[PDB]
């Protein structure tokens, strides 16, 4: 016979872990991890900086 | 000689099967030397 | 209730009696000895601290000597 | 040092880089170490027998360089007056 | 002492178990018991080997996708048979192969 | 037989325990041991700390004698009969940069003083 | 393994024969060492020989109490590690 | 003399009147020792044997105060070095008597 | 010499000294071949002074031999593996029976398992 | 392909240690060796691709393992020539040890858990060797440390084994703490944890000292060698892995990967550790202890050579790889001798009929240790001794260590085989299966291949030395071997006793350091929190 808590425990904790997974991966960039949003902008500033430093040399 | 005869009591340690065999320590050294001697003659 | 305080003497012939006891008094190091060893070991542990202090002192002394000489050269001239 | 001038360097930068010769091994014998290295790696297990000419040549060049180093040392020592 | 009723469910002493050695058979360990040798081991090992090969396949796929060789090998490497990102080999002199 | 060997069980405690009884490690087998062997009780080989110190006092000078000569008594010029390996200028300049390098001891070089000061570098980062 | 009395007796008797002074017919399964002619130093050597024969380590207090052929055999039979 | 209390099927009942002892959670409790219990009591209630003696004062001051002093001195040295490294003016620390009001560097300002 | 050795009577003390000396001969030897001459030498050493009757000289001999046997204690005693101080002593100790196992532990009053706060 | 080896070892660990109930003892005797064979095939491919054909590869598993503000590290594996060589050696030795454990551990209750720990141990060693950043190396360093703690203390009902494991854990904690400090210094002033950007031409002395202090832990050097001798409590397969490759080598590997060491310190510390280890091994009477002290001596040689020349790093790694094979062989053969004789003491060994393979493997491993000419150990040791001539101090000590090494090695060989039988007249036997023969075949194959393939590129390069100076290591080794066969006395009883007590480092720690530690704890607790600040 299954314990009283087994169903509730499995549903609640599985729901927590699944929700955490879906939020971490499903969410658009910059919603959960702020660095993900900055990556394209950093590439553009990197391009400008590279050109500028070359001119400086 | 007074005392226990330690060496007579332990005289079984000279058993043929409890002695040192050159072949066990150096199994194929003779074969290796014979092969080297043959090679020497060929190369020379 | 409580465990028995009676020992087992089944293996006393094979492994020896328990009559012999420890000679330790179960007391720790003397206070005088401890002060010496704490004030010896702890500086050894803090070796980086002394290296930093040494270098910093040398740097500050050099800088002060440089300033003093600069002042002297800037006074007459 | 001046009396015993360095030998000409046969190996160029491009060749030493192409043969992946570390900086430490670029010591006037780099061309020979390139030959030895290429032969040793070409024959992974048989280099000891096969690749013996290149090792000999490297060891000879190294010997000449060592003799130069000793000569330089003696000249410097005489200049300082110790011997 | 009369063995308890549950003792029928528990397994016997294995062949590898020394006859003198006594262990409690009721204790459960994930790594296995004192001397193991369960019935059906051959099937379990075959399943294990299959899971190992499947995971090796997945690991091989992942590695091949992530293995970045940025400098040409001196000579031919076995990776060329399976991975297409190997730079064309260049020898010590510099000649391309 | 590795498994199933007889063991002697440590007698149950039957007297008031000392305050620092935590220094004794007893798993229930008869030969209990101190937390650190040699902290108290029988010492291995009947050798005290004083004996070990006297030994180290006898040994230390003989062991240190080779090292003290070359490191302190000897000098760069006299340590070896040759100069450090000679390299082309481009290679040598780069190699001289390494503090833990072997080209910094070339007295013949006109940059010896700078190289020697580089070798005896900073004890700790200035910044 | 609980070694049987007969085997232990035969091997203790075998060991005791080695003393030169002892007469090969006086040593019986139940004989004191004094009657056999063994001194105190001899008894120590005999106990040590017993230690070699059965591959055990006798604690010194028990070894002191061994002074007759009977008690030795009993002690070995009692010991579970005797080989 | 013993019986299985637990029932997997769920039809568990405590036979409080059973002659035979139930194999409940209490079966596996470890037997205590009169001397070990008194040792535990003595160890916990060690404040009773505390006595103010010169040796106790010496030991406390030398290790606790000594460590605290060493730690404060090191932290003060590190703060002084950082101030010199950063180029900031000598900061007004709490116990330092400095005729300067500098505490937090201005982010806008270039030091 | 330890207290237990000292309490022993003269005869037992000399027997113990002989035993310990033989064991130390074994420990310091490199093979069984070395043991036999050394053991005969030890026997002769004890036999030489056995007939001494002067109590003072006997005490001097005993004390000196005890100091020698204390100094020459080996760092590594040669002990059989299965005995105390041996490598295989306690490796897999034989389990005693009468082990208290609680069957079906989670199914004993499953709903009410937990800690309670009792108040007055 | 490169990842596969680590996968196989971690799989074998998870399978044996989590699913051993299903697999069984026989299942672990299959899955372990099978996985290790597959890992050997992968390691061989890696070695050929990277070492022989100069093709380094970087595999980044995932990015942002740690992403707090500026600090950013990724789980990446770079297989460089050092990594390939060490991977190959480690996997070869582990495969042999796994084959060996099938018969040796049959008499042990948890053979599944033992095999699991051995495979996890090998996996963490491969993680340490192949890491591309300092964090991955730390992950491997700690994983081997934990696996050693779980393997030395395998016999829990022995107080000595648990104490030996605690000793290992504490010493390794002190060392990894110094390493963490050095890694923080290197990250702060270079901007990255990757070895490519880690390069610094001039480093402050503090970082060098911290690096050395971190390395001397795993590679048991002087003052930090206490745990190695004690680590003999564990089963023989553990000792072979730790001593031959997994643990002792890590310190050298770290020093060679990042050349931040100082010449003055490494040379003196190494030569001292070589001499002390040889002297300690002279006194030792346990077979397994003598081979541990031999390991200490060899580690001293490898540490010392770094000071001599630029090629010292190559010479050290070459000795490390040559040493792992013969040393593993010595431990496995010692274990089999102990198992067959039920004895750990050199006094009770003697000539007895046995297997030809085991006796030959022991002789050849001992010869490699001794320095017999035209052997892998000889070339790797002469490369060190010949190149150390420039440092007069290091050379003299290392030659003396060569003498002592030869003396104890010859004494051990004489005692185990030439000497007459020394054990009792009792029935003892250990029958060797074909798996053990395969294990010795693998070790002998490694030993043979090492002679043909070599250990360093500069191994046979000429050292411009007079003939008398070049061939002296041989004369010193021969003299020591001859003196060892004669079983002559070299030192007075006072020094023999001193060397048996290992210099009294542990007696110092117990009488002074441990007493101070527990007095600080007494002042901190009894006097203060539970005394002055506790209410009546
Ligand atoms: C550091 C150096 C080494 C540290 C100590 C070395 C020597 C210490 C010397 C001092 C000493 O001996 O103290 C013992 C003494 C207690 O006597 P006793 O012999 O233990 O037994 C008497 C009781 O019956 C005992 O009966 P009891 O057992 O039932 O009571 C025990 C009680 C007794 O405890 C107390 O009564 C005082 C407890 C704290 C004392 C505060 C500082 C004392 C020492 C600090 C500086 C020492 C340098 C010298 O302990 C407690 O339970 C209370 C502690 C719980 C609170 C924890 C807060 C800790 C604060 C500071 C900790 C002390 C520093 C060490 C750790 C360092 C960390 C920073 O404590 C004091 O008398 C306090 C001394 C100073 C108090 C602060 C100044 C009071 C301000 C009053 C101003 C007057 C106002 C005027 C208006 C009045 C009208 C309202
Ligand atoms: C009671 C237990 C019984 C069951 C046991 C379970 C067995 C578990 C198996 C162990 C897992 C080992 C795999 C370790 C890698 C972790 C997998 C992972 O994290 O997935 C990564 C994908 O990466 C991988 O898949 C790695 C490949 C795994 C297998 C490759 C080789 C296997 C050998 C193991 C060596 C791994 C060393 C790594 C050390 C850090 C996620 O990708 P990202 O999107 O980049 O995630 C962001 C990163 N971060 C987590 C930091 C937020
Ligand atoms: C990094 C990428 C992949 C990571 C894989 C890591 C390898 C496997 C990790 C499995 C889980 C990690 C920790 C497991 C739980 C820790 C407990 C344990 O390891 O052993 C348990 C029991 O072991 C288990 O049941 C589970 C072990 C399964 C696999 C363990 C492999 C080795 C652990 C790896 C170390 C973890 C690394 C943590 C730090 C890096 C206790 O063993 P003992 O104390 O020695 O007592 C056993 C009885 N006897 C006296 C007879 C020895
Ligand atoms: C001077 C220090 C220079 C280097 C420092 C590295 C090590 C210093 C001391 C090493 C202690 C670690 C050894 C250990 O943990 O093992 C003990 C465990 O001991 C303890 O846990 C006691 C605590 C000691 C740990 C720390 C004490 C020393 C602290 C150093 C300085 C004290 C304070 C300084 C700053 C806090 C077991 O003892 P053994 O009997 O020898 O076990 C070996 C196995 N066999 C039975 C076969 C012999
Ligand atoms: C090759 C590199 C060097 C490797 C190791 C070198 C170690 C050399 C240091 C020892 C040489 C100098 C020793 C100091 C002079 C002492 C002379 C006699 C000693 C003495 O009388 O008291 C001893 C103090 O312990 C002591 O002597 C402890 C002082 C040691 C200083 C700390 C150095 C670390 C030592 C680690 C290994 C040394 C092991 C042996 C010291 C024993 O004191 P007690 O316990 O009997 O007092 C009673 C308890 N109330
Ligand atoms: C009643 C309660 C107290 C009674 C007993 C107290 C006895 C303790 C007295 C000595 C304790 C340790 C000594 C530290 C203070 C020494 C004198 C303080 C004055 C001072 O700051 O001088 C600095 C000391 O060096 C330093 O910066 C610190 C050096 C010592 C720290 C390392 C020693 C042990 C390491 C263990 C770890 C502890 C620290 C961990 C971070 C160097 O002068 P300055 O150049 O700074 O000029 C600053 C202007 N005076
Ligand atoms: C590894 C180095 C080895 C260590 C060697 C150290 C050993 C020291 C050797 C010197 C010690 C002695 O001489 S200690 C000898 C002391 N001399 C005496 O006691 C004279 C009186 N003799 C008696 O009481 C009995 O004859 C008795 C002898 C008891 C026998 O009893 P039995 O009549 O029933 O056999």
């Amino acid at each position: 016979k299954k314990l009283w808590l087994e169903n509730i425990w499995n549903i609640g904790y599985g729901g927590f872990f699944l929700g955490a997974f879906c939020l971490y991966y499903g969410a658009p960039p910059g919603h959960v991890i702020p660095s993900q949003w900055a990556t394209p902008k950093a590439k553009d500033e990197y391009a400008v900086d590279m050109k500028m430093i070359d001119k400086y040399n | 000689k007074i005392g226990f005869q330690w060496e007579k009591y332990e005289a079984w340690r000279y058993h043929p099967l409890l002695r040192f065999n050159k072949n066990t320590m150096f199994p194929g050294v003779g074969l290796g030397a014979a092969a080297f001697a043959v090679y020497y003659v060929v190369d020379t | 209730n409580y465990a028995s305080l009676k020992a087992d003497t089944s293996m006393d012939h094979v492994f020896g009696d328990s009559t012999n006891k420890l000679n330790y008094d179960f007391q720790l190091m003397s206070s005088k000895e401890a002060f010496f060893w704490n004030y010896t070991l702890y500086p050894i542990v803090g070796f980086p601290i002394f290296l930093y202090l040494y270098q910093f002192n040398k740097l500050e002394n050099f800088e002060a000597e440089i300033a003093a000489a600069k002042a002297a050269k800037a006074a007459s001239e | 040092a001046d009396r015993f001038p360095p030998p000409k360097m046969v190996a160029t930068q491009e060749e030493m880089d192409n043969a992946d010769i570390p900086y430490k091994y670029r010591d006037y014998c780099a061309h020979l170490i390139i030959d030895f290295k290429e032969c040793r790696y070409g024959h992974p297990l048989t280099w000891r027998i096969n690749c013996a000419h290149e090792l000999h040549h490297y060891n000879k060049c190294s010997y000449i360089e060592f003799k130069r180093r000793v000569a330089i040392a003696i000249e410097e020592k005489k200049r300082r007056g110790l011997m | 002492v009369p063995e308890p009723p549950y003792a029928k469910y528990l397994a016997n002493k294995s062949h590898y178990c020394p006859p003198d050695f006594h262990y409690s058979r009721e204790i459960y360990a994930p790594y296995g018991g004192y001397f193991n040798d369960p019935k059906g081991w051959r099937t379990n090992t075959a399943i294990a080997t299959l899971v190992m090969l499947a995971g090796a396949y997945a690991v091989f796929c992942f590695g091949n996708a992530r293995e970045e060789r940025l400098r040409a090998p001196k000579g031919w490497i076995p990776s060329q048979l399976w991975n297409d990102n190997v730079p064309t080999p260049v020898d010590y002199r510099g000649k391309v192969l | 037989a590795g498994a199933g060997g007889p063991v002697k069980l440590s007698p149950p405690v039957d007297k008031p325990l000392p305050y620092n009884y935590d220094f004794w490690m007893d798993n229930g087998i008869y030969p209990g041991q101190p937390i650190y062997d040699g902290m108290f009780g029988s010492m291995v080989g009947n050798m005290s700390l004083e004996y070990m110190a006297k030994g180290w006092l006898v040994l230390l000078p003989i062991l240190s004698a080779p090292f003290v000569y070359e490191h302190c008594i000897a000098d760069d010029v006299t340590r070896n009969p040759f100069v450090p390996r000679q390299y082309p200028s481009e290679v040598r300049e780069f190699l001289a940069l390494f503090k833990n390098g072997f080209v910094l001891n070339d007295y013949s070089q006109p940059d010896y003083e700078e190289m020697k000061r580089r070798q005896s570098g900073l004890l700790t980062p200035i910044y | 393994h609980g070694l049987d009395r007969d085997t232990v007796t035969e091997r203790v008797i075998h060991v005791a024969k080695h003393f030169e002074k002892v007469d090969p017919n006086k040593i019986t399964p139940t004989a004191t060492f004094e009657e056999l002619g063994l001194d105190s130093l001899d008894t120590v050597e005999l106990v040590m020989a017993l230690e070699e024969e059965f591959g055990l380590e006798i604690p010194d207090n028990e070894a002191d109490k061994i002074t007759t052929m009977a008690d030795a055999i009993s002690y070995v039979v009692s010991n579970p590690l005797a080989k | 003399s013993s019986r299985i209390a637990g029932d997997t099927t769920g039809k568990y009942t405590p036979n409080i009147f059973s002659p035979e002892t139930p194999m409940d959670r209490s079966f596996s409790h470890v037997p205590k020792n009169p001397f070990w219990e008194a040792w535990v009591f003595r160890r916990d209630n060690i404040q009773r044997e505390f006595v103010w003696t010169w040796q106790t004062i010496f030991d406390l001051a030398t290790f606790v105060g000594g460590l605290y002093v060493a730690m404060y001195a090191t932290a003060s040295f590190c703060s002084r070095q950082n101030d010199k490294r950063n180029g900031y003016p000598e900061r007004n620390y709490y116990f330092s008597d400095s005729k300067s009001n500098f505490v937090i560097p201005d982010e806008r300002e270039f030091y | 010499a330890s207290e237990a050795v000292l309490r022993l009577p003269h005869k037992l003390r000399v027997m113990r000294m002989y035993r310990t000396g033989l064991k130390e001969i074994v420990n310091w030897s490199y093979g069984r071949h070395e043991f036999y001459p050394r053991a005969n030498a030890l026997r002769m050493e004890f036999e030489a002074n056995k007939e001494l009757s002067d109590r003072e000289q006997i005490r001097k001999l005993v004390l000196h031999g005890e100091d020698l046997l204390a100094r020459f204690r080996h760092w590594e005693p040669t002990i059989r593996s299965e005995f105390v101080g041996g490598t295989v002593y306690g490796v897999w100790p034989q389990h005693c029976k009468d082990v208290k196992f609680v069957p079906n532990p989670a199914y004993i009053d499953e709903f009410k398992q937990g800690d309670t706060v009792l108040l007055y | 392909m490169f990842l596969l080896a680590v996968y196989f070892l971690f799989f074998s660990a998870i399978a044996n240690g989590f699913f051993g109930r299903y697999l069984g003892v026989r299942g672990s005797q299959l899955l372990g060796p099978s996985a290790l064979f597959l890992a050997l095939l992968c390691s061989g491919t890696i070695f050929y691709e990277v070492c022989i054909q100069g093709c380094s590869t970087n595999i980044k598993l995932f990015e942002n393992f740690v992403y707090s503000n500026e600090l950013n590290v990724s789980a990446s594996f770079l297989y460089d020539p050092l990594a390939a060589t060490m991977t190959l050696t480690v996997v070869w030795i582990s495969c042999a040890v796994h084959a060996y454990q099938n018969l040796y551990m049959r008499g042990d209750g948890s053979q599944t858990l033992f095999t699991s720990y051995l495979s996890a141990f090998t996996g963490f060693m491969l993680i340490l060797v192949a890491g591309q950043n300092l964090v991955m190396l730390f992950i491997g360093w700690e994983g081997i440390g934990v696996c050693s703690y779980l393997l030395i203390g395998y016999y829990g009902s022995r107080v000595s084994a648990v104490k030996s494991a605690n000793k290992s854990l504490i010493v390794n904690k002190i060392s990894d703490g110094f390493l963490l400090g050095s890694m923080l210094y290197l990250w702060f002033y270079t901007g990255s944890f990757s070895y490519c950007s880690l390069a610094t031409f001039q480093i402050p002395d503090v970082v060098s000292i911290l690096v050395l202090l971190g390395a001397i832990g795993k590679s048991s050097q002087l003052f930090f060698h206490v745990w190695l001798a004690d680590a003999m409590e564990g089963p023989t397969p553990v000792s072979a892995l730790i001593h031959a490759a997994t643990l002792v080598t890590a310190g050298i590997y770290v020093l060679c990967k990042l050349n931040l060491h100082s010449q003055s310190a490494v040379g003196i510390l190494g030569a001292a550790t070589a001499l002390m280890g040889g002297l300690f091994g002279l006194a030792a009477n346990d077979l397994k202890r003598v081979i541990a002290f031999s390991t200490c001596s060899q580690l001293g040689y490898m540490m010392a050579v770094l000071s001599t020349c630029d090629d010292g790093a190559d010479f050290a790694m070459g000795h490390l790889v040559s040493h792992a094979g013969f040393k593993a062989t010595l431990f496995l053969s010692a274990g089999l001798s102990i198992a067959k004789e039920n004895n750990n003491f050199l006094n009770r060994y003697g000539s007895r009929q046995g297997s030809p393979t085991l006796s030959f493997a022991t002789t050849i491993a001992s010869l490699n240790l001794l320095g017999f000419p035209e052997l892998g150990g000889f070339y790797s040791k002469e490369s060190i001794l010949n190149n150390a001539y420039i440092n007069q101090g290091v050379s003299i000590i290392l030659t003396l260590a060569t003498f002592l090494t030869a003396f104890y090695t010859s004494k051990v060989l004489a005692q185990l085989y030439l000497f007459p039988y020394g054990n009792g007249r009792q029935q003892k036997s250990f029958d060797i299966d074909a798996t053990t023969l395969i294990c010795f075949g693998l070790l002998l194959s490694e030993m043979l291949l090492r002679i043909f393939t070599g250990s360093s590129l500069s191994q046979n390069m000429t050292t411009n030395l007079p003939a008398h100076i070049k061939n002296l290591p041989f004369w010193v080794a021969l003299s020591g071997a001859l003196s060892g066969l004669a079983t002559t006395n070299l030192f007075s009883s006072n020094f023999m006793r001193f060397f048996g007590n290992r210099g009294g480092f542990d007696v110092f720690y117990a009488r002074k350091c441990s007493n101070v530690f527990y007095h600080n704890a007494y002042v901190s607790y009894t006097l203060l929190d539970r005394g002055f600040l506790k209410l009546y």
